[PDB]
């Protein structure tokens, strides 16, 4: 009867002080409140380390990293799938630690997605390299037999795995019940075939777990847990509009199978940025009617956010409009290092999760707190394998029914076992990770953060130097102060380069009132020159030079600095331009904008070390020895289409910065905004006689170049017209002046077995395929191991599929016109070509207008490729693992050499990879994209580029030139 | 440039010898910034959220 | 001080960015006949210490100096393979410079012969 | 060939014998403590003494 309440909207990251300022006081406890739960939580302990246990255990026992640990469970897992087990003891006595190091770690992870990848002779004296050759070289060879034996009494007791579900579901069979809930797999579909995988599998879960939940009511009945991640291949709040009308019905017909066996049906909660989104699916979900008469559904909430006891609030009134009862966990928090990490790249205002884990600690138990007295409309459960936690909330409860606990198979065995003999009448919740080897590497990856993290209490109380009073502190008491609620040696995003310089400043698309403002902001916001206008241009720069080299390094640098708070300040003007006249999406221009502010700060600091005070060198006494750096004179600017803002006035404020005046011409698609950017620079500080804007075609380029009073060229561009400059420049018979230019590439990337399928295929999209492929970094040519090559294939096209091409000013679209009708007839002149002569994987569906979809062709040899082709089109080589060395040498022989990715859990490989290459920029397990200023100092060598690299520490001075001043100073 | 002495004999990495113009394209010889024009940079960037 | 160990750049938590520097490649050192041991091993073992391979041409003047002076190189510790001298005119200076295969060319000498020399690297594709 | 020994003896005499024998088992510098510290590489266990001294000078302890 109550009203359906608004889309969730709590503030993303509000001020920790102030919330510990109200947990702080309200935690306190009488002395018998504390000295119960002081004893229980003892009990716990003192049984918790008292049997064969977790993989904490075995990460301690051997000191394993966490991708040790990793690499043996995957070998483990592989290993207990071989048909006969003395096939098995032979290969571990006699292969494993003997050798093939690499060969086996590659293959037990291939054997994940590939199953018959996996089914020699090994040479003595052999070097071990990979993850088992180094743990080898490290504990010996029997050591590490010894770890593999008992990662595979772990695997085979703590996970219920099959090479499809319908064989782990098989596997984890009892007519009895099953004393286990699912906690199935999957998440993040990559493709819509993965999205009906992961359907079919919960959809399957449920029946089996269903023929299987023995008699009685809720809540003494299975579970199945489930991510909104795995049942839609976009899900994301830019693509809200499509996942609100296929998503729902999906985890509607998946509730509904649970309703018909009365079963708990929980969704998962996962990345802050999916918290809004997640909580519309959900309510929509919930709010059909075939869902009455069923008190099963659920969601989980983390503690760890700021946003969680609001999220509490909003679950209530959901349940209270539509007259249901929820089950509703409460978890801390599986993502943390992640919400950091993303909320400094994407320069955040602050931290959607609390930086301090006593924080998390104490919003865990405000917030169990606040769920017990919600009961028994909802039935809250407590997932949690924290002794003092469990004890905790166990004491406010002030009784055992109307909720209970939950556990991870493998984990809080002792513990709640423990617990259920000091008091009877509590329940809890035993969850078994069930799914296909294929969904094991990600579910893995995400476990293992935690029983190796330090602060983790379980890694401490199976450490025993730790004393049980340590981990018995109160979170309140370790906090003391609100003011020290934050983490001390974590820095706000703004803060990431203190006291070097300022951040610039992003936007949380996933959080609605942000991105609605932004997209409201952007929607409310030239003739050529002739010869003789560029040469008096250049004459007019000439002029100003004399007083823009003496003007001092701090005034240059306070109007760069001044340039990037107008940036900021005038963000929606500027990302407009970069929508409507660029064509980039919202994210691209945003990036954009916020790279441009990140050059002149940058450059700024940079300048103010570099040129703000002379260089002292040693020498005799009575001589002084002074060295500068001053202006060279009048540089020219020649910058591209594609990054028309941020390149555009990198380049500029550089030679500015350096005390150079500038001629700058902008690319012929894109002269607007090269306008605007200058007019904002006079503002900042720029005399009109420093810089000057020529705009018009490649014969006013070449009028600026060929100019006999200019003293340098900085160009971004085709590498034709660079060679054509570089001509130009040294036919003159006046000085040898610099040339910076920064040309294309065909870049590569490398992907072997051990990498992440799923993970590969989201950074080969984004970087084949992101701004249209129109990026000097962009993904040309990816190599993948034949074992996993079929897989991976499949999974970048799925994903490609997914991808909505359109008008760049839609919030929704991924991919943006490219920049005019004679950009798209060469990119369909290669691909008519490419049709002919290289399997097509993918071709996507492009809209009417000057728009080219992404591409995906596979040659049978890199040689195929033979041009820098900038556009939305990736072209794949599958190779076999014992030559690397062909596509090394592939690589080198293009010429090119912008960037370069390395997708591989191999340390020796990537390394081997790094130092075989001369490329500028290597990217190891990530995307190839989104140089960032001053962090991934940008530029290529060989055909690629000159040097030096852009926001970089060696830049600037190329713009400028020495002099030394030696003083005989003796007279003195 | 040198003031009241003689004009030659730059020392090595006290008077950094080398000239623009017409009579050079720097970096200066027996300076700071010489060896690093005879090099190229290179980036890597490695993800380690995976490690902790 | 600037090879010896990498440069960290400052970034996110959970990604590290390292800066090195690497040799380019061969480079061609062009020396006179004023200086003919002193400029003729500052350009050579500069490029040397940077990381590069050397073919070092110089002055038709002074060549037993300039073989004397890489006799020592490789005695001190440059291997053969690394630094290589060849004696001749500017007939063969120019040979070395439209190489396509060097990465570079240090070049101390008259005006005219360094235009000479950036017109045959520019022409080259 | 190798020589196996065992403690023999009665209960008045082990606590001055088990002292002794504790302070080795538990010392940090101790081979056997360390190699049962997996912590430690193997290539650690294997550091030539000599390499550790480097210089005649260096033989007394600085501490
Ligand atoms: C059955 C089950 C289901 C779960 N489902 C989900 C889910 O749907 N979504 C999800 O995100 N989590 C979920 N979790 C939680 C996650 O898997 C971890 O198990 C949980 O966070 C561990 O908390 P704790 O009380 O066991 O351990 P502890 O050792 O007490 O607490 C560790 C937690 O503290 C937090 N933390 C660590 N360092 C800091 C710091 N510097 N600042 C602030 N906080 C910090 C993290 O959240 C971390 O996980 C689930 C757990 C279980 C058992
Ligand atoms: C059967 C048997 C009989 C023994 N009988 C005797 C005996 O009669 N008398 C006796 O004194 N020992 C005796 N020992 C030796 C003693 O009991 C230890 O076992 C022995 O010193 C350990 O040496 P190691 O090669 O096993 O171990 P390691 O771990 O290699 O060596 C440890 C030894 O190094 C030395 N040491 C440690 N720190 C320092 C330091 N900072 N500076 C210099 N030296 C240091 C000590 O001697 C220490 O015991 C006997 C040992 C055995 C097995």
């Amino acid at each position: 009867m109550p009203n359906i309440p608004p889309p969730f909207t709590a503030p993303y990251a509000p001020d920790d002080a102030e919330i510990a300022a109200r947990l702080l006081p309200a935690s306190h406890l009488s002395p018998p409140q504390e000295a119960r739960i002081h004893r229980t939580a003892t009990r716990l302990i003192e049984a918790i380390r008292k049997r064969l246990g977790g993989v904490e255990d075995m990460l301690r026992e051997f000191a394993l990293s966490t991708k040790e640990g990793l690499a043996l469970m995957v070998l483990a897992e592989a290993l207990l799938r071989v048909p006969d087990a003395r096939t098995a003891d032979q290969f571990i006595e006699d292969k494993l630690g003997e050798g093939d190091f690499i060969h086996h770690e590659t293959k037990s992870t291939a054997f994940l997605v590939n199953a018959s990848a996996w089914a020699r002779v090994i040479q003595p004296g052999e070097t071990p390299d990979g993850t088992i050759g180094r743990l080898v070289k490290r504990l010996g060879a029997p050591a590490v037999r010894t770890a593999t034996r008992q990662a595979m009494r772990l695997m085979g007791n703590h996970f219920v795995l099959g090479e499809t579900i319908e064989q782990a579901l098989e596997r984890g069979k009892p007519g009895q019940k099953t004393r286990y809930s699912f906690d199935m797999l999957g998440e993040g579909a990559r493709t819509a075939a993965d999205a009906r995988r992961y359907f079919d599998a919960y959809a399957s879960a449920i029946e089996t777990i269903g023929k299987a939940a023995g008699n009685h009511a809720l809540p003494d009945r299975p579970g199945i847990s489930v991510k909104l991640s795995a049942l839609h291949p976009r899900f994301e709040a830019i693509s809200r509009a499509r996942v609100m009308v296929e998503l729902v019905p999906q985890l509607l017909d998946l509730a509904q199978r649970a309703k018909a066996h009365d079963l708990n049906f929980t969704v998962d909660a996962e990345e802050a940025d999916r918290l809004e989104l997640s909580l519309d699916v959900i309510a929509a979900t919930l709010a059909d009617p075939s869902l009455k008469g069923w008190d099963g559904f659920g969601l989980a909430i983390q503690a760890y956010q700021k946003r969680a006891s609001a999220v509490i609030d909003y679950v209530d009134a959901l349940a209270r409009a539509h007259d249901r009862k929820l089950m509703v966990r409460l978890v801390k928090g599986a993502y943390w290092d992640t919400e950091i990490k993303r909320a400094q790249e994407r320069g955040l205002d602050g931290y959607p999760v609390f930086t301090r884990k006593a924080m998390t600690d104490l919003n865990y138990v405000a917030c169990a707190s606040k769920l017990l007295a919600l009961r028994p409309r909802i039935f809250p459960q407590f997932a949690t394998h924290n002794a003092l936690t469990v004890a905790t909330v166990l004491e406010m409860a002030e009784g055992s029914s109307g909720f209970e606990f939950q556990r991870l198979h493998g984990m809080g065995e002792a513990l709640y076992e423990q617990l259920a003999k000091d008091h009877a009448d509590i329940a809890y919740r035993t969850y078994a990770p069930v799914g296909s080897h294929r969904d094991l590497l990600a579910y893995l990856v995400r476990r293992l953060l935690e029983n190796g993290a330090n602060s983790s209490f379980v890694a401490q109380a199976a450490d025993y130097r730790v004393p049980v009073p340590a981990l018995l502190q109160r979170p309140a008491d370790a906090i003391v102060r609100p003011q020290a609620a934050a983490h001390p040696r974590i820095p706000l995003p703004c803060d990431l380069f203190a006291p070097e310089r300022r951040n610039s400043r992003g936007v949380e698309f996933g959080a609605r009132t942000a991105l609605d403002q932004l997209l409201t902001d952007v929607k409310a916001e030239i003739a050529d020159a002739t010869p003789d206008q560029a040469h008096a241009a250049v004459a007019a720069a000439r002029a100003g030079f004399a007083g823009w080299s003496r003007t001092p390094a701090g005034i240059r640098a306070a109007a760069l600095e001044q340039a990037a708070h107008l940036l900021e300040s005038r963000s929606a003007h500027f990302i407009a331009l970069l929508q409507r006249e660029g064509g980039k999406t919202l994210d691209d221009a945003l990036s954009e904008l916020r790279e441009a502010a990140d050059f002149c700060r940058y450059y700024a600091a940079q300048g103010r070390k570099l040129f703000g005070s002379e260089t002292a060198m040693p020498g005799p006494t009575g001589e002084s020895n002074a060295l500068t750096m001053r202006g060279r004179g009048v540089f020219v600017a020649i910058s591209p289409w594609n990054f028309p803002l941020a390149i555009f006035l990198g380049q500029v404020t550089a030679a500015l910065m350096a005390g150079n005046s500038v001629v700058a011409k902008p690319a012929e698609q894109t002269p607007r905004i090269a306008r605007e950017a200058v007019a904002l620079l006079h503002e900042a500080g720029i005399p009109k006689s420093a810089l000057y804007l020529v705009t018009g075609d490649g014969r006013i380029g070449a009028a600026l170049t060929a100019h006999p009073d200019i003293a340098g060229v900085v160009f971004t561009g085709s590498t034709e017209v660079a060679r054509s400059i570089n001509r130009a420049l040294a036919a003159k018979d006046g000085p040898i002046v610099p040339l910076i230019a920064e040309t294309g590439g065909i870049n590569a990337m490398i992907a072997d077995a051990t990498a992440l399928p799923e993970q590969v295929a989201d950074w080969v999209v984004t970087s084949a395929f992101r701004s249209a492929g129109q990026r000097c970094s962009a993904l040309r040519l990816l190599f993948v191991q034949e074992d996993v090559a079929d897989r991976m294939i499949e999974m970048v096209a799925g994903a490609a599929r997914e991808l909505k091409i359109g008008d760049p000013s839609d919030v929704a679209t991924h991919v943006g016109p490219v920049i005019d009708v004679e950009a798209k007839q060469r990119l369909d002149a290669h691909i008519a070509r490419m049709k002919t002569e290289a399997r097509l994987h993918f071709a996507g569906p492009a809209p009417e207008g000057c728009f080219v979809a992404p591409h995906i062709f596979e040659l049978t040899e890199a040689g195929q490729l033979t041009e820098e082709v900038f556009g939305p089109i990736l072209h794949v080589v599958r190779y076999r693992p014992e030559n690397l060395e062909r596509v090394l040498r592939a690589i080198e022989r293009t010429g090119y050499g912008l960037t370069l990715g390395v997708h591989s859990r191999i340390d020796d490989s990537i390394e081997a990879i790094i130092d075989r290459v001369q490329v500028g920029n290597i990217y190891v397990n990530r995307n190839m994209i989104g140089a960032v200023v001053g962090v991934q100092p940008f530029g290529g060598n060989g055909l690629s580029g000159t040097g030096p690299k852009a926001g970089g520490p060696h830049y600037l001075a190329r713009f400028a030139t020495e002099q030394t001043v030696t003083i005989n100073t003796a007279a003195a | 440039i040198y003031v009241n002495r003689n004009m030659i004999g730059a020392v090595v990495g006290v008077q950094p010898f080398g000239g623009n113009g017409l009579s050079g394209t720097g970096p200066k010889a027996g300076g700071p910034h010489y060896l690093a024009r005879f090099a190229t940079e290179q980036t890597v960037t490695i993800n380690t959220a995976a490690a902790g």
